[PDB]
């Protein structure tokens, strides 16, 4: 599954161009959620910061 | 004046799937083997046999 990264310059140029629409994204496919879940360790989730006068 | 606020969006509607992977979604569930998708749990009751797809 590759990602990719995106620049704001090319050797082309672009003018008035169509609007490329989608929709329909299904929830077998993609299925869209948030927390969001996350992933630690163990001791870490014991842990503070004490503050003075 | 608190006026909360929600995502309002069809559940059942964006559950069917596309009309060229229902093909995919359906019978050629032979190459996976379940597992974990259904859910199942036993009481003795007794007696309970809450099998649910």
């Amino acid at each position: 599954r590759i990602k990719h990264s995106l620049t704001v310059t090319g050797a082309t140029e672009h003018d008035t161009v169509a609007d490329i629409v989608l929709g329909q994204t299904g929830e077998d496919v993609i299925t869209i959620s948030m927390v969001e879940p996350m992933s630690i360790a163990v001791e870490d989730m014991y842990g503070y910061v004490l503050d003075t006068p | 004046m608190w006026h909360y606020t929600s995502i309002n969006n069809d559940t059942r509607v964006a559950l069917d799937p596309k009309p060229n992977q229902i093909r995919t979604i359906t019978k050629p569930n032979t190459v996976p083997q379940l597992g974990t998708d259904y859910l199942y749990t036993f009481n003795s009751q007794r007696r309970s046999h809450t099998l649910r797809l």
